[PDB]
């Protein structure tokens, strides 16, 4: 969308998830810089009203900031000039059920922007937990459209952020764990006709391949691997879920987003590749075709969900070949980095040397070579396995220096002992079929359980880690980067930090009221730069914590990872914004008074 | 089975040591119904159906309804 | 307890309600003061975890600070130097049935604490909306002793502070409206053993009274009127709990509080005087005998629940005799100063010159003098009548400025429709008996219903008012005043505000989350001078936000009066700490980490 | 009824043009039931039995014990 691109170039604006099409949530302002962030400070906050993980983070167009919260999914708007007066709220009725069939609480990754042609206004898109996705008029909060995607009846729910491009939203789809065959939707922006929908697994047809699917690399794979490699009819309940984020190039007019984990967890009841879960996508935006399909983990036997952020570049190669690139840290621990435009394989490097599944990536095969000792498998017992279903990198949204070339990734530390067991397929009702216990890797300290995140700076290129550093807990929702020689990120354990994009070294922190499971991010208003974030731990990770579970294993195992995790944040839900000596809108305390 | 060797390009499943190339009629067959395996595709088709007729409306009406019932 | 008093007399302890026994809520820091309050910032932030109205304030003993919260009132325990991590945390398990006999809402208005003899160690009391009144180890969050004081199958429920006086604890009690006959009772503070209980109506025997009481002022009636002012056994159900808040004088060892309205609402079926609620008490602290009592509002028709704030001092009178005084700004719109050590009227004049229930305060009889055209009735409909059942103050504690002999008082300016109603009383149910229509007061917007508040420096003697201002929303949480001429206090629509105590000039406010309806404290640590504040509306005034309700005369009558407040604020529930440029623990971003 | 003439001292209660001193037997007569009336002290009188128990086993045993049922 060409209004998108060009308001994304303004520096007032935050008009996307992940801020622009590159998706590299990278700043130019420089206004809040290494020298003088330990100034930064709390200008005002706002709570959302609601518990539960507050995931993605909020959106600023044209002077007002757009709030979205987690299940019943309410949207607030608050005016930059004086935020405390919300101009319009947007409350939605959900079914209360919808509640149940969520794996992982009651979250969503935020909402979507359409600038508006002329006729129609300009529109924020939402999606809701019970499946519906709605467009509400970004000036008064009253509803356009508002059309059923998922249906929660079968298991299907919607966590993901919707996505603009041109003049259609995508909306993403939730739900493997409970068997749900994965489809991302294109609708009409305008009057929420449905353009496209492709699926992740069976006939073709309904993959959607463009005629030359995969053509520059043949050995990935192409026609009739949506059936091909599955058993029967298992793929009709074979998941693919995409819930991840997307990236977008104009000049490709390429969606590139990656998907889910096939069904059940069970390994043993999915003999085959289980095509096409688990696989980065390249897809045309208007059509819906996919002109490349390379999947990460065939046959995935961890649960790791290849749904992880895009985050698009441009570099030379090692031939110094200048490549437009795609850089993915996935679940299995891998980083791909592939050629946008064709889909090749550039590299593919470990997340940490602790990773044990793969014993590498071959390259020119494009298989990742497995270690049997590591693997799972009905009536057995596998330990120590790294990463865990969690993944050594998840939901997350990383971030990009174009200057360094550099990308700042939220690690994960976390492994697992894994034995499924045989289980019937009910629509409706949980579909995992394995029972596990996650910990601490290697680094982190298994006694006390923790030490279970890190985060660090990688060359795509070079595969080289600038530098790395240990978190208390994983570090799941994402970094941001600016011009200021800054890398700031939230922490489960509660903090908003601040490091030296060269040395990786800790140069501020501030104390939110809980955990963050979001990205910040930033924007000017009248001159002042300020950095929001949400506030409110949730998600996978604070599972036991929301849900008040204790037994280690509840929680598809995340509980017993993270018991440490009550002992440094509560639940909470809000927003805080920091700006240089907390200035901001009611420095002059009479703005909002009642006069 | 470590994944190297493939049947076809994009095809490298292997059975691990000791399981059957095809689970069916085996310890380990699902036995799914199929009754239970269609729920998913009927929910699809009857979910188009609803909007295509909010759509549609909101197109001749320029007035958006979500209750499909009060549509005419 | 002379270690409490001791305790108190330091600038980096705040160990009881009310800062100290005089209940004064001045602090002789002056750090922080109008030459610099505009460099105020958050320091560091604690989400509770929990929604609903977040009352009183946290304490600060020993380098920890001591955190409550709403119903189920779990109870945390933060180190100073890293509040981060929770040293130890209480978490009840409550009957969710105490959540249907709360006429408003879930709060509690705090923590007591017990210095510690030498076989038993320091202990944090604490009250449970369920009735029980617990007794933990201060410094390893274990359960000592826990004992019950109200029963919810009745109606009894707590929301009331405990106050420790050399070595008992002082429980209140709550439920008039669920006609629930009101006592106070005494525990030892050791084995949680019941010293003494006195009843606020019924025969002389249960309400405990002095063999001299009222001797100095035998006109304010004396032996028999617990049933002689009620007809029949209407006292057994009469009301009269006492939920607010306590003042106490080592040299009278006289315990001051006031009692609730009577019960039902409905002035008719309670023909009499009701002794003894909406009275002024003084009684012994060690033997809970009664030596003084002034009855403020006589057979009540408002619901003027005299439970309101007790602040010591000591000035001179206008004849220039000094005078041992407490000073009780009540909700039937009269502040009231009595002579703490006979209870003799000093003073009785109004809070805002629109009161119109009460002509005047006849001074040497006593009574209020009554002005029929607002009183209330059966099959009537009584009109503009002020100040409305939510009083012109309320559950809000204030505080003095012993220097500038000023209170600074937090008012309320909404009055009210009323018309009662006959209905039956079953234990267990609620025994209202009327419907409230509210609304803002005459100089407040009636139109758009705002301007319900407002804050004034007031002189006990003078009766003169210094300075008052009007507020968009009651000042429903009290105030705090510290040497730095400053008055700190929070508001409903989510701020912290700080005015100049001479003038009463707004020098500096902060947007926190939500709404505040606790009151603000100040502590030292390490040299630095800190401000604390809870956030999360609720309340009586935030009930109709909090159990989503539209009726206006929901909530009884309440949900009208206070429609607009959903367009400033949210639910939440935390803590805010703020210090002079937000300097705190973790300036040094190292602090905390995980290593 | 303005509250300023008094049948004694502390009480001052006049009843407003029209209505009955007494509600007794009136149009406005409550009609308690006195069983419903004692409810309360009745529930006071078990909780300070409880108590009692739970003190005392205290003091007895040195260690706090709340379900009654536990102590002998
Ligand atoms: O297969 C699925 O469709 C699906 C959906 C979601 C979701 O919607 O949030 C998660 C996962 N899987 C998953 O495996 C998991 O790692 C996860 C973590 C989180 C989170 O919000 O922290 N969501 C999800
Ligand atoms: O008669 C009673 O026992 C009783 C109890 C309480 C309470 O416990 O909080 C309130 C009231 N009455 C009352 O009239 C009212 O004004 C009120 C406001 C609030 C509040 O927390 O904001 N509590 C109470
Ligand atoms: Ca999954
Ligand atoms: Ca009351």
């Amino acid at each position: 969308n060409d209004k998108l691109v060009e308001l994304s170039k303004s520096d007032d604006n935050w008009v996307m998830p992940g801020k622009n099409y590159d998706s590299n949530n990278f700043s130019d302002l420089k206004q809040i810089n290494k020298g003088n962030v330990k100034q930064l400070r709390p200008a005002w906050t706002f709570s959302t009203g609601l518990l539960n993980g507050h995931e993605g983070a909020p959106l600023v167009v044209d002077g007002k900031m757009y709030i979205h919260t987690s299940f019943p999914n309410n949207t607030f708007a608050l005016g930059l000039d004086d935020p405390g007066t919300i101009l319009w709220q947007d409350k939605p009725k959900q079914n209360p059920a919808a509640r149940a069939v969520a794996c992982c609480d009651l979250v969503n990754r935020g909402l979507a922007y359409w600038p508006g042609d002329g006729k129609t206004p300009a529109l924020i898109l939402k999606t809701q937990l019970d499946g519906n996705v709605a467009a509400l008029n970004a000036e008064t909060g009253e509803t356009v459209w508002k059309v059923e995607n998922s249906d929660i009846k079968v298991g299907s729910t919607l966590t993901i952020a919707p996505y603009v491009v041109k003049d259609k939203v995508i909306i993403g789809s939730s739900g493997a764990e409970l068997g749900v065959r994965g489809y991302l939707t294109a609708y009409d922006v305008k009057t929420g006709e449905q353009v496209w929908r492709a699926y992740a697994t069976g006939p073709d047809k309904d993959l959607l391949l463009a005629s030359d699917f995969n053509i520059k690399n043949p050995h990935y794979g192409q026609k009739g691997l949506g059936t091909g490699t599955w058993e029967g009819d298992a793929w009709k309940i074979g998941g693919g879920t995409n819930w991840g984020w997307y990236a977008y190039d104009p000049g490709t007019n390429l969606i590139y987003f990656g998907t889910g984990n096939p069904a059940p967890w069970n390994e043993t009841m999915r003999p085959g590749d289980n095509k096409w879960t688990m696989t980065i996508f390249g897809r045309d935006a208007d059509t819906g075709e996919a002109k490349f399909g390379y999947q990460k983990t065939p046959h995935d036997e961890w649960e790791y969900a290849g749904v992880n952020v895009m985050m698009l570049s441009e570099q030379k190669d090692k031939d110094g070949k200048a490549r437009k690139l795609l850089t993915h840290p996935d679940r299995n621990g891998i980083v791909y980095t592939l050629d946008r435009t064709d889909g090749a394989l550039v590299s593919a490097n470990k997340l940490d040397d602790t990773v044990n599944v793969f014993k590498s990536v071959d390259l020119k095969t494009g298989q990742p070579v497995r270690d049997p000792e590591y693997g799972t498998r009905m009536d057995h017992l596998a330990k120590d396995i790294c990463p865990s279903a969690m993944g050594y990198h998840n939901q997350g949204h990383d971030s990009y220096d174009p200057k360094r070339e550099l990308f700042f990734m939220g690690i994960n530390h976390i492994c697992m002992d894994w034995e499924p067991f045989m289980l019937p397929y009910r629509a409706g009702q949980f579909f995992v079929g394995a029972t596990l216990n996650m910990y601490p890797g290697p680094k982190g300290d298994r006694q006390n359980y923790e030490g279970l995140g890190q985060i660090k700076a990688y060359n795509a290129i070079t595969g080289d880690y600038k530098w790395e550093k240990m978190e208390r807990f994983a570090v799941w929702g994402g970094t941001m980067a600016t011009a200021g020689d800054l890398v700031f990120y939230g922490t489960l354990d509660g903090y908003l930090k601040a490091r030296d994009s060269d040395t990786g070294d800790l140069l501020w922190k501030f104390k939110i009221p809980s955990g963050a499971i979001g990205y910040p991010m930033t924007y000017t208003h009248k001159g002042t730069q300020y950095v929001a974030i949400y506030y409110g731990v949730g998600g996978w990770p604070g599972v036991g914590l929301v849900f008040d579970l204790a037994d280690p294993t509840a929680g598809l195992g995340a509980v017993g990872a993270f018991k440490k995790l009550a002992n440094y944040t509560q639940m909470g839900g809000g927003v805080v914004v920091f700006s240089l000596d907390g200035k901001g809108p009611y420095d002059d305390p009479n703005v909002g008074e009642w006069k | 089975y470590d994944g190297t060797k493939c049947k076809a390009a994009g095809n490298c499943w292997e059975p691990k040591p000791g399981f059957p190339e095809k689970i069916a009629g085996s310890k380990y067959d699902p036995k799914h119904d199929p009754k239970e395996l269609n729920k998913q595709a009927d929910s699809i088709k009857q979910m188009e159906e609803r909007n295509k007729k909010r759509v549609e409306n909101f197109k001749k009406t320029g007035k958006f309804e979500y209750d499909v019932a009060k549509i005419s």
